[PDB]
């Protein structure tokens, strides 16, 4: 995991990485998944078509 | 130039020193069937014409 | 499998539904067309007709077809069962009400079978399109290329994933079984149906198994016979009258259902890369409308997507952080470019 | 039919998009704080390792390309035979080689990559530091500071 | 215009074959592994790789 | 080796009505592609035999529409829709599938 | 028209050799099987052998090794049937017959020769 | 003329070849389209198939065809030999491996002959175009106009302008000529060709004239046979296996070579 808390046992040595220096993520609040691909269609409608 | 106007450049109308730079590649035969698939840029003389 | 075919024998019959342009005009045809489903990619379509293929009058006998020629379910050999869209489709299978075929693109879908003296054609107006997979717009499944995941209509005989309803057939109106006995209308029950009859004044609105002749009407033109049968069911179609059989939401598996499969997609000719430093020239020589999509691998993606339809030359700006381009069904390629030696700092 | 481009093809920082957990793989942005805890057994007493002094670093030839377009050679007068590491903590050059076998009068060579015209990196070889000023190198996917 | 003729591929049951260059215009050669071709009734190349 | 048997060993018949001759073999003459390797030959008395039917069902050149061949697997049948006086002589069923390729024992058709 | 012709009928004694020949005409391809068959007096025929003109590929009956030999000649388009030591059981009609190449099978004998009659008695 | 079929008979024969979209699937069909040539100015196209036309099994008798129905070069009458791209093509001629037809514009090329039990239809994805002559686009040649020089495929049977090479067939695999005699693999032979074979541990690697039974294999699944023949050649197609007999760079004239005519 990439965060300051959780360690990791690679062999015997104990590893801690993170947190990521930036919170940027390619996604956004609403996305659409079709097939093997994902689109940033920003307005899926909840019950209003 | 692999299909602009000169890619099969023959010295005479019947010479045996064909140049023939046409980016000829070869694909795999899938699903166990005997054939020779290939891919290649279309003809340059036809493009010119 | 045959068990599903046998379960389709249980109560399903052919029916004469309304068809537009039965060759040259509207009619009521033994083989109608309802809900043609062209949604696959390679080109396969499924047509739910109004005739039972396979099932003959006695068993399954895959090489036989059955259809309603009036008051009789009649079975014959499948001698020439053709489907045309714009050129003769190569029908791949048939079962129950459903044909599965491979058609080219076109604006019409027409089915037809030979009885030998008759052709019994049915032509519906339904736009059907070639739906190529991947990022190249080919127009026929190619000989070679790369397998991509597509959704096509399975050629399997049966599957229980999807269903369709069965309902009791509506009372079938008729007048051919009405005659004149001496000077009075007569209803000739066909020995197997309880013919309801409605005529000039209100009459017995249930019918009777015995032949009847009513005195409140003299000429056939004010009297008509609803032939009914509750021994075989029909699929509830929008082109049939709904009877009072509002029970028995019967079920039928849909034979050919959409499933995932592998479709061949054209590998386009490889482009000529001229990596003149500080940029990247790309000579593209397609044979079908192909896609070219590029993105920079920096903080600004700066995407560029375009459909190349003919030989073309496009120049992209490769900075020191990276560029990526994908062309046709080829995998994405990446290039990082800098360190050009133009000029002299000394 | 008329969708825009996917996020697999317009995502910045060059990352593909796996679907099953809906991930964004290898999207190189930012930095990673790192803290490793190595076992004490991994270390050895410095008595048995080669001491390194009487050192000099001559740059033979290099070019500031992405790949390891660099060669340098260090002359060195041995203390004892052994095998000990190399590393350049500066940001100018990145070194391919990890460890070197130092024999008697062990003079060796190492390849590296850099983005500078005149480098200024300092090599450190087995507990001692040598500064290779570097030559004026010519021009002509990997690690470059480029500052 | 040109024409890409292809000689019949040589398919060997077991074992591999390293191919040779020839002085032909636009000559291309490739050897593929794990084909297991099929034909009209028959199961060519049983070796399975 | 395959052995061929013809029934009847002799067939008396007059013109006007059909005739049938049944040849049989030890094992099936068919292939996976559904093709029969029989050849029905006729030898009139005095001259050499001539090919009358080939392929078991297909019809050789020169002979009339009259004759016909049929059958499957091991059992094959020559039929004549109506005999004439000219068809006197010996009929022979032969196979080809396995060397040696052997003729049948023979059957003799003669005017009653 | 195609014509297949053999040598005339012959009478021989046991113990010597013999060679009969069959010649093809009216058909100008050598992609042909030409074959020999023996009919004894009053009994049926027995396929005896076959030869392909082009490659001189042989097909022998397992009852006629050593006793008999079949050879072919290209220039005259002929087949020679050769006996080294005739026997008292070689009294019969021999027919040469023509089967055009049709797949990997000897085929059907569309035209036959006139038929030679070779008799060896005591 | 007649001698062209007599250089097309000498060693050439039909052959079964891979065919895409053979009906609704992929076939090892007897009439397999390869190297269709649409380049003329009237939509006239010549296609090289894998089933011989004209030639019957003895002579030419130019109304027949012969194809490789398994292990027998079966000949029939040309009853309905049809060619289509978008609408049926009015075929004009046939010779050897080649058909020559006048096709409308389309995006596929499909051919097929009738035999009675089956249809044997092959199809290939080709971009056949209708190339007009001059400086006005047509989509069908007109009734009247100017006579302009156009390059079209001559319908003449004979020409020595161009050739294709005929090559010895490879080793035609076949698993239908093996069985279990009593409890062991037995290899039947077609009585006229030698069959090579290969089984569990390496066996006789050159074939044999007669039948045989191999005791190293008791299951038909692990041994198979490549029927071989050296009496009839084929044309070296990309979808046929090349034989180890790498010799005989033969010749076969192309019937309908292009010519200059008036359109």
């Amino acid at each position: 995991y990439v965060n300051g808390e959780t360690p990791a046992k690679i062999g015997d040595a104990k590893l801690i990485i993170g947190p990521l220096s930036s919170a940027w993520s390619p996604f956004d609040n609403k996305v659409v998944v079709y097939g093997h691909e994902v689109y940033n269609y920003d307005f899926p409608e909840y019950g209003t078509g | 130039k692999a299909g602009s106007f000169g890619d099969l450049q023959s010295r005479t109308s019947t010479s045996n020193d064909l140049y023939a730079n046409t980016n000829l590649k070869l694909q795999r035969p899938q699903a166990g069937i005997v054939h020779t698939p290939f891919t290649q840029v279309p003809s340059g003389f036809e493009r010119w014409k | 499998d045959l068990d599903t075919h046998f379960t389709q024998y249980k109560l399903a019959r052919p029916y004469i539904a309304d068809c537009p342009n039965c060759g040259h005009s509207r009619c009521d045809s033994p083989i109608a067309i309802e809900e043609v489903r062209g949604d696959a990619h390679a080109g396969v379509i499924r047509i739910q007709t109004s005739a039972m293929f396979g099932l003959k009058t006695d068993g399954v006998d895959l090489a036989y077809m059955s259809f309603m020629n009036g008051k009789t379910q009649k079975s014959i050999k499948i001698d020439n069962l053709h489907v045309r869209t714009s050129a003769p489709c190569s029908l791949v299978s048939h079962h129950g009400y459903y044909i599965l075929a491979q058609c080219p693109p076109g604006d019409t879908v027409t089915v037809g079978f030979h009885d030998g003296p008759n052709r019994h054609t049915c032509t519906v107006a339904h736009k059907v399109e070639f739906r190529p997979v991947g990022r190249e717009k080919y127009r026929h499944p190619p000989e070679h290329g790369v397998e991509l995941p597509c959704n096509r209509y399975t050629h399997k005989r049966a599957d229980q994933g999807h269903y369709v309803e069965m309902h009791q057939p509506g009372l079938v109106a008729d007048h051919s079984l009405l005659s004149i006995h001496s000077a009075k209308v007569k209803i000739t029950v066909p020995s197997g149906a309880q013919v309801k009859y409605y005529c000039k004044c209100p009459d017995v609105r249930k019918g009777i198994t015995s032949s009847d002749h009513t005195t409140t009407c003299t000429d056939v033109k004010q009297c008509r016979a609803y032939l009914i049968d509750n021994k075989k069911w029909v699929y509830n179609s929008g082109r049939l009258p709904r009877g009072e059989g509002d029970t028995f939401k019967g079920k039928l598996h849909v034979p050919f259902v959409p499933v995932k499969a592998k479709c061949i997609a054209t590998l386009a000719p490889e482009p000529l890369v001229e990596h003149k430093h500080r940029t990247l020239i790309l000579h593209l020589h397609p044979d079908h409308p192909t896609l070219l999509t590029t993105r920079s691998l920096g903080s600004d993606a700066n995407p560029t997507r375009q459909w190349i339809e003919r030989p073309t030359t496009v120049n992209f700006t490769v900075t020191g952080e990276g560029l990526e381009y994908t062309w046709g069904n080829h995998p994405p390629k990446r290039v990082w470019a800098q360190e050009s030696g133009e000029g002299n700092p000394h | 039919k008329d969708k825009g481009a996917p996020l697999n093809d317009v995502a910045p920082f060059g990352c593909s998009i796996a679907l099953e957990p809906l991930r964004a793989e290898n999207c190189a942005v930012g930095s990673i704080p790192i803290s490793i805890d190595i076992p004490d057994a991994a270390f050895t007493r410095i008595s048995e390792t080669p001491t390194v002094s009487d050192l000099e670093c001559k740059i033979t030839e290099c070019t500031y390309a992405f790949d390891f377009g660099g060669i340098a050679t260090v002359a060195y007068k041995s203390s004892k035979a052994g095998n000990c590491p190399i590393h350049s903590p500066s940001g100018v050059a990145v070194i391919k080689e990890n460890d070197v076998t130092l024999a008697e009068s062990g003079s060796f060579t190492f390849h590296f990559s850099t983005a500078n015209i005149h480098p200024a990196f300092k090599l450190q070889v087995c507990t001692s530091a040598v500064t290779c000023k570097g030559d004026c190198k010519p021009p002509k996917q990997h690690t470059e500071s480029f500052t | 215009k040109y024409k890409t003729k292809v000689p019949s591929p040589v398919v060997k049951c077991c074992g591999a074959t390293q191919c040779t260059s020839k002085p032909h215009p636009d000559y291309q050669c490739q050897v593929f592994s794990g084909v297991y071709p099929f034909m009209y009734g028959g199961a060519y190349c049983f070796c399975d790789t | 080796d395959v052995v061929m048997t013809q029934t009847p060993l002799s067939l008396p018949v007059t013109p006007g009505e059909p005739a049938s001759i049944s040849c049989r073999s030890s094992q099936s003459l068919l292939d996976s592609n559904g093709n029969t390797y029989l050849h029905w030959y006729l030898q009139k008395p005095g001259q050499s035999p001539q090919l009358l039917i080939y392929g078991g069902s297909n019809r050789a050149s020169g002979v009339p529409d009259r004759f016909s061949g049929s059958g499957s697997g091991t059992d094959f049948t020559l039929t004549i829709n109506n005999v004439e006086a000219g068809d006197v002589g010996t009929y022979y069923c032969m196979q080809v599938i396995q060397v040696p390729l052997t003729f049948g024992g023979g059957t003799k058709v003669d005017i009653k | 028209v195609v014509q297949l012709v053999q040598s005339g009928a012959e009478v021989k004694r046991p113990g010597e050799s013999l060679r009969i020949s069959c010649k093809t005409s009216g058909y100008r391809f050598t992609d042909i099987w030409i074959n020999w068959v023996r009919q004894r007096p009053g009994k049926g025929l027995e396929w005896m052998g076959s030869i392909y003109l082009d490659d001189s590929d042989i097909r022998f009956n397992p009852s006629f090794q050593g006793h008999v030999t079949i050879s072919a000649d290209k220039s005259t388009s002929t087949t020679y049937l050769q006996w080294s030591s005739l026997k008292a059981s070689d009294t019969a009609t021999y027919f040469c017959a023509r089967s055009v190449w049709s797949g990997y099978y000897i085929g059907w004998f569309d035209v036959w020769g006139p038929g030679v009659l070779v008799t060896v008695s005591s």
